[PDB]
């Protein structure tokens, strides 16, 4: 039975092919005293926390191998020599990194077989589509990925570093504007929880801001800190994720989610754009804000030509859509000989990943 | 990404003009019995290949995957994946079509001798 490992910039999603959800989800972080995952955030005596996949591209292969060791032996508790392994990669993943992934799987873990899939492709499959534009907003990266008949359109792909991690920091800053100082690693995790639990997208930002000032009770929610004291969370609930649509709020020069989606569509052949507009698929944890689908529908309609049909698909399990797509793919009868075997790798070299995985 | 090599139904696909229909069943592509052509379980997902043989020997391919309103996510996901794989197998020359229950294209409906029919139920999820 295959293992499915989605190598997220912020969270590893891992489990068993044929399950409908990943059973082991943990942070893709290293703590240098090495600690991996949750242990890395709970130890006080930590020089630095390291993100080896900070913006979706692996930068430290030794640290990545430690994360995979922790995945197999501490989390899934399996022997990698007994299982084919499906790994995920970002769109536009550099060729040498695809080769290094393959080399580590075969030479360090002795897996019998492996495969590498693009995250956005897997999310599109999980939604039951072969054509669409995937907007995958994760922790350290947001990808905008047009796909036609099963293949990404590389000239039209966009990547920005703006995603959930930036929004956690922005929420911290907004609270600082009120005298709270969430600074420590533990406090930052509390702010991340506040963000996930209480934020929402404003369909009409100017009117939601007016309500928060003049009718604060209709916006305000209390949040229970781990010591039981309550903090009031008001306009922060919608000001924080508004940065996804207006990134100058966090000092960034990249365009908002909708603008980047539009520009990607505009890089595609005019004769498939209608299909892309009717198949905007949200994936990743930072697309989980309430009302984001309706907001994006309104923005995309206003950017598109008269009478263009717009549809934003916001699947309820989309924090795990990449992984779920991989679980489906690697379960199929036809996938049985699509794996790269150890013997093929010894026969052809790491170059095999480019000829077998696309 | 490469084309499927051995699966017996892919070996059968698109060899001559005709209409070939498969149902997703527990992560596999299973042929639909001839007598059931055009009767779709709304609990399931299907893949359809229309091969048209122009009178000059050339084959034109349209791949349609049909999603019943009660099909499970493994089934709809597998239907899309199988569609891409069949296109790959036909060297990318198939035009793909997503067909949702009650919103099917008139081309897809037109394949069937007396139109599409629907029935409740289907094969259980692979999940
Ligand atoms: N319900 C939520 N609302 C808003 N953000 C969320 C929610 N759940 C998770 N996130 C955020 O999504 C990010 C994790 O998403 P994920 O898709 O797993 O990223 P990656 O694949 O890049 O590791 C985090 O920044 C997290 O705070
Ligand atoms: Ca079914
Ligand atoms: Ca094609
Ligand atoms: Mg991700």
């Amino acid at each position: 039975i295959a293992l499915v490992v989605d190598n997220g910039s912020g969270m590893v999603k891992s489990g068993l092919a044929g399950d409908d959800a990943p059973k082991c989800v943990f942070p893709s972080i290293i703590g240098i005293p090495c600690y991996v995952g949750d242990e890395a955030q709970n130890k006080r005596g930590i020089l630095t926390l390291k993100y080896p996949i900070e913006h979706g591209i692996v930068t430290n292969w030794d640290d990545m191998e430690k994360i995979w060791r922790h995945t197999f032996f501490n989390e899934l508790r399996v022997s990698p020599e007994e299982h084919p392994v499906l790994l995920t990669e970002a769109p536009l993943n550099p060729k040498t990194n695809r080769e290094k992934m393959t080399q580590i799987m075969f030479e360090s873990f002795d897996v019998p077989a492996m495969y590498v899939s693009i995250q956005a492709i897997l999310s599109l499959y999980a939604s039951g589509r072969t054509t669409g534009i995937v907007l995958d907003s994760g922790d350290g990266v947001t990808h905008t990925v047009p796909i036609y008949e099963g293949y990404v359109l590389p000239h039209a792909i966009n990547r920005t570093d703006m995603a959930g991690r930036d929004l956690t920091y922005y929420m911290m800053k907004l609270f600082t504007e009120r005298g709270y100082t969430f600074t420590t690693t533990a406090e930052r995790e509390i702010v991340r929880d506040i963000k996930e639990k209480l934020c929402y997208i404003a369909l009409d930002y100017d009117e939601e801001l007016k309500k928060s000032e003049e009718r604060t009770e209709e916006v305000e929610e209390m949040y229970e800190l781990p010591d039981g004291n309550l903090i009031t969370v008001g306009s922060e609930r919608f000001r924080c994720p508004e940065a996804l649509f207006n990134p100058s709020l966090i000092g960034r020069e990249c365009p908002g989610l909708h603008i980047t989606a539009y520009q990607s569509i505009m890089k595609c052949d005019i004769d498939i754009r209608k299909e892309l507009y009717n198949n905007i698929v949200l994936s990743g944890g930072t697309t989980m804000y309430n009302y984001i689908g309706e907001r994006l529908t309104n923005e995309m309609t206003s950017l598109a030509p008269p009478s263009m049909k717009i549809k934003v698909i916001a699947p309820p399990e989309r924090k795990y859509s990449v992984w779920i797509g991989g679980s489906i793919l690697s379960s199929l009868s036809t996938f049985q000989k699509m794996w790269i075997t150890k013997e093929e790798y010894d026969e052809s070299g790491p170059s095999i990943v480019h000829r077998k995985c696309f | 990404g490469p084309m499927v090599v051995e699966h017996p139904e892919f070996l059968k696909a698109g060899k001559e003009p005709g209409l070939q229909i498969w149902r997703v069943e527990k992560f596999d592509l299973v042929p639909v019995p001839p007598n059931l052509y055009g009767d779709f379980f709304t609990g399931d997902a299907y893949v359809i290949l229309k091969t048209v043989q122009l009178a000059n020997g050339n084959l034109q391919y349209d791949l349609h995957y049909w999603l019943g309103n009660e099909c499970s996510q493994d089934e709809s996901g597998a239907a899309a994946i199988f569609t891409v794989q069949l296109d790959d197998y036909l060297n990318g020359r198939a035009v793909q079509h997503r067909e949702v229950q009650g919103f099917e294209s008139s081309t897809f409906s037109g394949y069937f001798k007396s139109g599409l029919k629907y029935k409740k139920g289907g094969v259980a999820s692979g999940f």
